[PDB]
């Protein structure tokens, strides 16, 4: 399953402010928090629709300017055209629909705040072992497989399928302090590298 | 005349009730709520009718044989419990089969063949259950006097082989799925996995092991010293399956 | 000499024979080329080591009781059927998670990992051969009297039965990885993987059954009929495993 | 394994010559056999640098204008620099690092005359399998795998690692007749859908 090897914080020379500024110059947005959500676009099953509903609720508040939005993934060609208008809309939302590579994805986790992974079903859930093991905190949905590796500890649990849910538990992860969010972080890293 | 019971006996009885008790309360609760009807559920449900029937059989037998002389009823419900124990590993079976494609078919386990393929595991469980468990009553009993009676005296030598045959062959296909299962996954992960396959193969090798090894003139207490870990096993079962659940946790407290 | 053999046994001999040619020519074409040393050849070649080491076994045991009376000689060729069986039957489930393993891991296959799990999979294998064929040398014999004669006469009743409840749980663990293979495949493919498994489950379940309902008070005349189909298992391990392959054919036009 | 009520030429509305030249103008080549190639990128798994060496080495052939080549995957970057390379050079040679979806990879199957599937190691050969449903005459390794599925009736076999039988193969699969490859459609779907 996870290489526990392959991912790790190591690999990258850059530190967390640095690679996230560089990252954040590539796609032309402003240093902040920024929430990546990773995944194949689909009915039911991976929900990019929920993610989607939370960020345009919240495009009414005046904090989302402070966020920033990542969107990674394909599928339904109604949900891709979707997120580009989102994209269009608002200058502080991105959008890639291409494929990356593992190493591109490493980067990735080890630059991005908070991975959002609001799945129907998740029996094992790779994905939020992988982005908790390079210190990023999850805001997973509280079903099966999700539920066991993130505790009170290691990030955020929600509602499935509740938009209203998922934005307060955007707009209450904002607030969360660097000194807090460096503890979660090495708390994820230890659950990750822990848990089999 | 009714015989006297001894302590071994009385130990069985206690048992069966602790097992009865336990299994009805899951009953209860996954039949009580309309929420508990995906094919896990089902599966589970199954365990606990399962280990539930065979708690209220060890009860009417002692009560059976002790209270209500009688022997005709006293061998319908060996027959009862030999049909519980094959259906509580048949459904054991079953829930690894659905754990395993839960893990691997990630995206189509979500499916009406999901459904299908659990209502076909639940016909083949409880199919050979009672398929394996009305030799007892007519094909093969030692009750005539010249069918080499075995081990448990009114079932017969050349049916408690088949039966342990056929353990051996589910507990082959246990160790493969647990395999892929280790595989998918990779220490707290493994050390469960570990635990919960050593409790499962502590509890029936001795009985299944003993079942070739023994013969109608052997000690009758080696039968007792085995067949404990068996019921030892169907109290167990509950916890690992059904209260470790989050979402069975829940309508416990309330 | 004394014994003056019976009609059961030269058709055992010629077995015996035609094993050893058969699986003796499969050896020298694999050890001969070079070429052949990926794992799939080396697990191929020790599954034809196994099936030489029971056809040469059966030759010189017909040969050491009927031309050179010697109960020594009798005692120390019987366990080297047993462990040349015991390998023989453990190649197989080597070579079987080999190919699931090449059918999964398409592209982690053809690292160095797969040597090194290769080389640990034939260790088990010639190690638990020799084990469980160190018995009738060792502790677990029948010569001595008191300690009740199996369906084979110099082997115990407790070591038969080891044997069969391992045979038990490795045939269920081919069910499980050929219930896998079938996925990834899936008509004609299905159709040869069925056939495979009818030749190894029609030859060895007779032997593995009758060791279990049998007794040394039985007829002599089982142990014939229902180990002949055994023997008749490393006649065509060959062509199943070995002939079919298109590397080998073309060394063999030679 | 494969889903024979998902690949299947039913799907496609218009003939194969339509959709071979729709796909041509759309990727802005002119009307010819077209050699696709779908995989990843990397040393010695798939061969990718065999094709792009046998693809060199014809370029100095005159039949090589009459030869177009797609080439699909993602791995290496000097591989990638290396077909982007090969693709400006040559007016009829494309290349495709993108990710497409199972639609444009069955329509791509229905329209391309040939897929070249030169793996180092194909143990069980998907891509033959799902190439052929939809009439792909496959030119392919003699591997383990491949070899079991495509006989001297269904396509070509060629040694692996050698890039000049690769493109001797190809220059001699240039020359079929438009019946013979209709008859080879129709085995290749045959043998398909018989496994
Ligand atoms: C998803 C929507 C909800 C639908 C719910 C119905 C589905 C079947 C659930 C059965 C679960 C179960 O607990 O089995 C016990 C009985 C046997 O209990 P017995 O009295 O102790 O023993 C008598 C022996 N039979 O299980 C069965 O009988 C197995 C039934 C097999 C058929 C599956 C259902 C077919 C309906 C279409
Ligand atoms: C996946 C691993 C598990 C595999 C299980 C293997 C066991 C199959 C063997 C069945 C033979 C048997 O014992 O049948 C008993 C009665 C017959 O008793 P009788 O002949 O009537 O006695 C003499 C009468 N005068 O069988 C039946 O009644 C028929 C039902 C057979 C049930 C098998 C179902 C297996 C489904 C998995
Ligand atoms: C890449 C080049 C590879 C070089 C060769 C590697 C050797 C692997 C074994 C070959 C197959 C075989 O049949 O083994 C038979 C011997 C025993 O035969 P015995 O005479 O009938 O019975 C006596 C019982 N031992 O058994 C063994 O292989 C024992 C396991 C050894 C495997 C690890 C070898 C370490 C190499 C580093
Ligand atoms: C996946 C298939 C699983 C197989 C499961 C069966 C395992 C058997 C375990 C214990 C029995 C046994 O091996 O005999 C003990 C031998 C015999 O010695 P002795 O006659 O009792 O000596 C007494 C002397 N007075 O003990 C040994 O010789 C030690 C070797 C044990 C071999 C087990 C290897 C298994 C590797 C897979
Ligand atoms: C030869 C022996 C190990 O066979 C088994 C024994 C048990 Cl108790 C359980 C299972 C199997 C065979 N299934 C198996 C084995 C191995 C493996 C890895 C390393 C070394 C050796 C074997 N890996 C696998 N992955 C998926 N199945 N699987
Ligand atoms: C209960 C019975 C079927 O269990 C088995 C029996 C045998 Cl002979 C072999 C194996 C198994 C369990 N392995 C299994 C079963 C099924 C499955 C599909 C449809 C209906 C029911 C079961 N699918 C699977 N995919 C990977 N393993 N696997
Ligand atoms: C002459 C005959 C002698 C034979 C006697 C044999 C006795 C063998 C002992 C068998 C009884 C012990 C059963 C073990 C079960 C252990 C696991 C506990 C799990 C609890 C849940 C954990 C939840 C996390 O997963
Ligand atoms: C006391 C009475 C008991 C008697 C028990 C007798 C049981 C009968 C056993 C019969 C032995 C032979 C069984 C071989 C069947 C396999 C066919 C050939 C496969 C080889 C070509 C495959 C090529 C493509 O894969
Ligand atoms: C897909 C099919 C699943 C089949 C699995 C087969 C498992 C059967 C193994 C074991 C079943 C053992 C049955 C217990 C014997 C009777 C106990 C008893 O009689 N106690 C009398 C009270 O004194
Ligand atoms: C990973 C370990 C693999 C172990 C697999 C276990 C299989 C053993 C099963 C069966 C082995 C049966 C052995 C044959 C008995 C002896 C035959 C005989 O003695 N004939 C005397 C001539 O008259
Ligand atoms: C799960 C699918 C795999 C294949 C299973 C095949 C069945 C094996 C068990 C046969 C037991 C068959 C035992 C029969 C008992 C015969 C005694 C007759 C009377 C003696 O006088
Ligand atoms: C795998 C995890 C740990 C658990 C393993 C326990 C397995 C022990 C087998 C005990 C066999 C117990 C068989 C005893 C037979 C008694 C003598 C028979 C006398 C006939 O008259
Ligand atoms: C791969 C995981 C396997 C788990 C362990 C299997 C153990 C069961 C086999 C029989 C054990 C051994 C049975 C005990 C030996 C019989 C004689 C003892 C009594 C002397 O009077
Ligand atoms: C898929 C192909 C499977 C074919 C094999 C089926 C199983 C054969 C059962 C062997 C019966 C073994 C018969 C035992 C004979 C009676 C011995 C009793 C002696 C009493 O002292
Ligand atoms: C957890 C297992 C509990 C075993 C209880 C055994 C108590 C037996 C005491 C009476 C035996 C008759 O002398
Ligand atoms: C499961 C163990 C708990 C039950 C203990 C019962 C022991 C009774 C043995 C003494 C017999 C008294 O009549
Ligand atoms: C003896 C056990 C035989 C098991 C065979 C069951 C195969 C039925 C497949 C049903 C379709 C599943 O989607
Ligand atoms: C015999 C036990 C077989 C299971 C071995 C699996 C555990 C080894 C690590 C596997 C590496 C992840 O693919
Ligand atoms: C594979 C078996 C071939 C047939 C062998 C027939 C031998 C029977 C000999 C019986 C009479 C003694 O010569
Ligand atoms: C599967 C091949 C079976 C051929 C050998 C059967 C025995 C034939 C000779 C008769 C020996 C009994 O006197
Ligand atoms: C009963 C024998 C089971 C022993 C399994 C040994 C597994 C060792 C893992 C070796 C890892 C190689 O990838
Ligand atoms: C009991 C045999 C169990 C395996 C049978 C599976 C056959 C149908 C599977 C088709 C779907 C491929 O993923």
């Amino acid at each position: 399953g996870i290489d526990c090897s392959f991912w790790n914080e190591s690999y990258l020379t850059g530190s967390r402010d640095e690679r996230k500024k560089s990252l954040l110059s590539k796609f032309g947005m402003d240093e902040g928090v920024t929430f990546m959500f990773i995944g194949r676009f689909d009915r039911g099953q991976k929900g990019v629709d929920v993610l989607l509903k939370a960020i345009e609720i919240l495009s009414s508040k005046k904090e989302f300017q402070e966020m920033r939005f990542i969107i990674i993934g394909k599928g339904d060609p109604e949900l891709e055209g979707w997120a580009r208008s989102l994209e269009e809309k608002h200058g502080n939302v991105k959008v890639i629909t291409e494929m990356l590579s593992r190493e591109f994805v490493r980067e990735l986790y080890g630059s991005v705040d908070f991975v959002i992974i609001p799945s129907y079903f998740e029996p094992f859930g790779l994905v939020a072992l992988e982005a908790m093991c390079l210190g990023a905190i999850p805001i997973a949905s509280a079903v099966g497989g999700l539920r066991d590796i993130i505790t009170n500890e290691t990030g955020i649990l929600v509602k499935a399928g509740d938009p209203g849910e998922l934005a307060n538990a955007i707009l209450k992860a904002l607030e969360l302090s660097r000194s807090d969010l460096s503890k979660f972080r090495e708390n994820c890293k230890k659950r990750a590298m822990s848990f089999s | 005349p009714l015989p006297s019971p001894k302590a071994w006996d009385v130990v069985l009885c206690i048992s069966g009730t602790l097992v009865s008790c336990e299994n009805a309360l899951v009953v209860a609760i996954i039949v009580g709520t309309p929420a508990f009807r995906a094919p896990m559920f089902l599966l589970v449900g199954s365990l606990a009718v399962a280990d539930l029937l065979a708690g209220l059989g060890l009860v009417l037998h002692f009560a059976a044989v002790f209270c209500i002389g009688s022997a005709e009823m006293s061998l319908v419900l060996v027959g009862v419990l030999a049909m519980a124990f094959t259906a509580s590993i048949g459904s054991l079976l079953a829930i690894t089969v659905d754990r395993y494609l839960s893990l691997y078919n990630a995206l189509t386990y979500y499916s009406e063949t999901t459904v299908t393929r659990t209502y076909v595991m639940l016909a083949l469980v409880w199919g050979g259950a009672l398929g394996l468990g009305l030799l007892p009553v007519l094909a093969w009993n030692c009750l005539d006097g010249l069918t080499t009676c075995g081990v448990v005296y009114p079932l017969s030598k050349n049916h408690l082989v088949v039966l342990a045959i056929a353990f051996f062959m589910v507990f082959g296909i246990m160790l493969q799925l647990y395999a892929q299962i280790c595989r998918i996954v990779c220490r707290k992960g493994i050390a469960t996995l570990a635990v919960v396959l050593g409790a499962f193969a502590a509890c029936w090798l001795p009985f299944t092991v003993y079942c070739l090894l023994g013969d109608a003139h052997s000690p009758p207490l080696y039968t007792y010293l085995t067949l404990l870990p068996a019921t030892y096993n169907s109290m167990i079962n509950p916890i690992i399956y059904a209260f470790r659940n989050q979402d069975v946790q829940k309508v416990l407290w309330a």
